[PDB]
């Protein structure tokens, strides 16, 4: 199963369901989910901690560090504040 | 005229205070109160330099507090003292280490085997595993007597060279 | 072993994973589970280099140092003639502020 | 009184500590009061060999911001006895954050704390910025998790 994500400039992010449910915001409302707070380049950034999350949590081998670049930290932030993640 | 402040531990009855008033005495004690810990001062020549050697021989039972840990913190070289007809003195040594590596904040202290008691015959603890002991820990192995003086003056100079070469 | 993509077409954006030595024409399998597609009706590009169905996924230089999941290679789809590949950029983040340099 | 204390077995049990994660460690040792003891450090990569004891309770954090990390995939590490002297293992790893508390350590990083409010974002934000690490608060947190 799968979760479509819809950015505010109209961008559509497939991601699988498992993975959307790592935001505790996108698990209460839950195919489709729109974010008019959310830009393209911010909700892909998300999309990318989604995997990192389901792939590292309870990982044997060891963590990598999750990249954020200067540019994006302070709307990652209020996207991950709202998103619940 | 630079100070070297030298600690010697090791397990009770090893030869700490015996070592210690030979090199500043100039003499062997056969009974020295276990439970007198004191620090000696000593003027000294060390490879043409004029020292002054604080040397704190330390007695009495264990004490793991904030103000033990920072007295045995404050010196910069360490006498790890076994006597060679007592196994359980050479298997502390591993303890003492450690705990000196845990005051210093660091692995790398300045710091010397001593193997006393070489003028007794009833060895129990063989050379060759004090070599390797000093040789992992990568600190000279000295044997000494301090009741035939074996070593003493060497023991205790080697240390001062091991915190040389750690000051540099 | 493991790749972790971001397949684009326009403003379509899939993130999935695959194995190194999983082929592309495997990759358009998963993507027609997704888009509704079938593989005879997909292109797929790493830049601007037309995957052959045959090849794997590694020998199309996708890998583990390459394809992180906190960093996803790009795989950009074409729809069938076949579309010009045609990937909308996403949005810009504004001007650093001062306060950080 | 705290429930998060070493246990005075004077067992001792032989530790190696291993630095899998991209932080300087600094191994955190609650003495037999509850009280966090720091260790000396451990650089990225890096392994030793330590001297510890049975029921003793260990944590890991950044040496420099004090975020909290894993160890053996948990937040607590405590040594048993050593079987047949073989020792202990801790992997030392970054925790995966959540993507709020990760992006507050990049933005601690970047900005300076008298500028925390300076920055265009929610007021309730900057509370979470200057909201550091702290050792003691984790304390009870996982006190309370019990
Ligand atoms: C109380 C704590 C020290 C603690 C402990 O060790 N921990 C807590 C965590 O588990 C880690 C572990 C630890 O730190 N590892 C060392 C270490 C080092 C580097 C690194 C780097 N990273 N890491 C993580 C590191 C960890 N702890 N918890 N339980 C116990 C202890 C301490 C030992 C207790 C059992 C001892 C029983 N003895 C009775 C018989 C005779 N014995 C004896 N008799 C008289 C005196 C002494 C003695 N020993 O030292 C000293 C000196 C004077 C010399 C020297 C410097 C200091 S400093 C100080 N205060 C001293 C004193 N008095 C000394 N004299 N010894 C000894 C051999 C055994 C059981
Ligand atoms: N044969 C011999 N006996 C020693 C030597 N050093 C110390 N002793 C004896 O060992 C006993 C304990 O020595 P002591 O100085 O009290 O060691 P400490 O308890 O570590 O300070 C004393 O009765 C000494 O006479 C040595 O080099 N040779
Ligand atoms: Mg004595």
């Amino acid at each position: 199963m799968y979760v479509k994500l819809i950015s505010s400039d109209g961008h559509e992010f497939i991601v699988k369901r498992e993975h959307a449910l790592t935001s505790g915001t996108i698990k209460a409302m839950l195919n489709e989910v729109n974010f008019r707070e959310i830009p393209s380049h911010v909700l892909s950034k998300v999309c990318m901690y989604f995997t990192y999350k389901v792939r590292y949590t309870n990982s044997s081998t060891e963590i990598p560090e999750f990249p954020i670049a200067p540019e994006i930290a302070l709307e990652l932030l209020m996207a991950a504040n709202f998103l619940d993640c | 005229m630079t100070e070297y402040k030298l600690v010697v531990v090791g397990a009770d009855g090893v030869g700490k205070s015996a070592l210690t008033i030979q090199l500043i005495q100039n003499h062997f004690v056969d009974e020295y109160d276990p439970t007198i810990e004191d620090s000696y001062r000593k003027q000294v020549v060390i490879d043409g330099e004029t020292c002054l050697l604080d040397i704190l021989d330390t007695a009495g039972q264990e004490e793991y507090s904030a103000m033990r840990d920072q007295y045995m913190r404050t010196g910069e070289g360490f006498l790890c003292v076994f006597a060679i007809n007592n196994t359980k003195s050479f298997e502390d040594i591993h303890h003492y280490r450690e705990q000196i590596k845990r005051v210093k904040d660091s692995e790398d202290v300045p710091m010397v085997l001593v193997g006393n008691k070489s003028d007794l015959p009833s060895r129990t603890v063989d050379t060759k595993q004090a070599q390797d002991l000093a040789r992992s820990y990568g600190i000279p192995f000295i044997e000494t007597s301090a009741k035939t003086r074996q070593g003493v003056d060497d023991a205790f100079y080697t240390l001062v060279r091991e915190i040389r070469k750690h000051k540099e | 072993m493991d790749v972790f993509l971001m397949i684009r077409r326009h403003k379509t954006t899939i993130f999935t994973d695959a194995k190194e030595s999983s082929t592309v024409f495997e990759l358009k399998r998963i993507v027609e589970g997704i888009l509704k597609r079938p593989p005879d009706e997909q292109r797929l590009y790493k830049d601007d280099q037309l995957l052959d169905d045959g090849k794997t996924l590694g020998e199309c230089g996708f890998t583990s140092q390459t394809a992180r999941p906190q960093a996803p290679a790009t795989v950009g789809l074409a729809f069938r003639t076949f579309e010009a590949l045609c990937i909308e950029p996403f949005s810009s983040p504004p001007e650093l502020p001062d306060v950080m340099k | 009184r705290p429930v998060l204390r070493s246990v005075n077995s004077r067992e001792p049990s032989q530790v190696i500590f291993c630095n899998r994660s991209p932080r300087v460690v600094l191994p955190v040792w609650l003495n037999f009061d509850g009280e966090p003891q720091p260790y000396p450090t451990l650089p990225p990569g890096t392994g030793r060999r330590i001297h510890s004891y049975r029921g003793h309770l260990w944590l890991f954090r950044d040496a420099g911001t004090h975020d909290g990390l894993l160890v053996n995939q948990t937040e607590l590490f405590v040594p048993s006895l050593n079987v047949d002297g073989q020792p202990i293992f801790a992997n030392i790893t970054l925790p995966v954050y959540t993507l709020k508390e990760r992006c507050l350590q990049v933005v601690r990083s970047l900005v300076k704390p008298e500028n925390y409010r300076r920055l265009d974002i929610v007021r309730s934000l900057y509370e979470d910025l200057e909201d550091h690490p702290n050792v003691q608060k984790d304390l009870e947190r996982l006190t309370q998790e019990r």
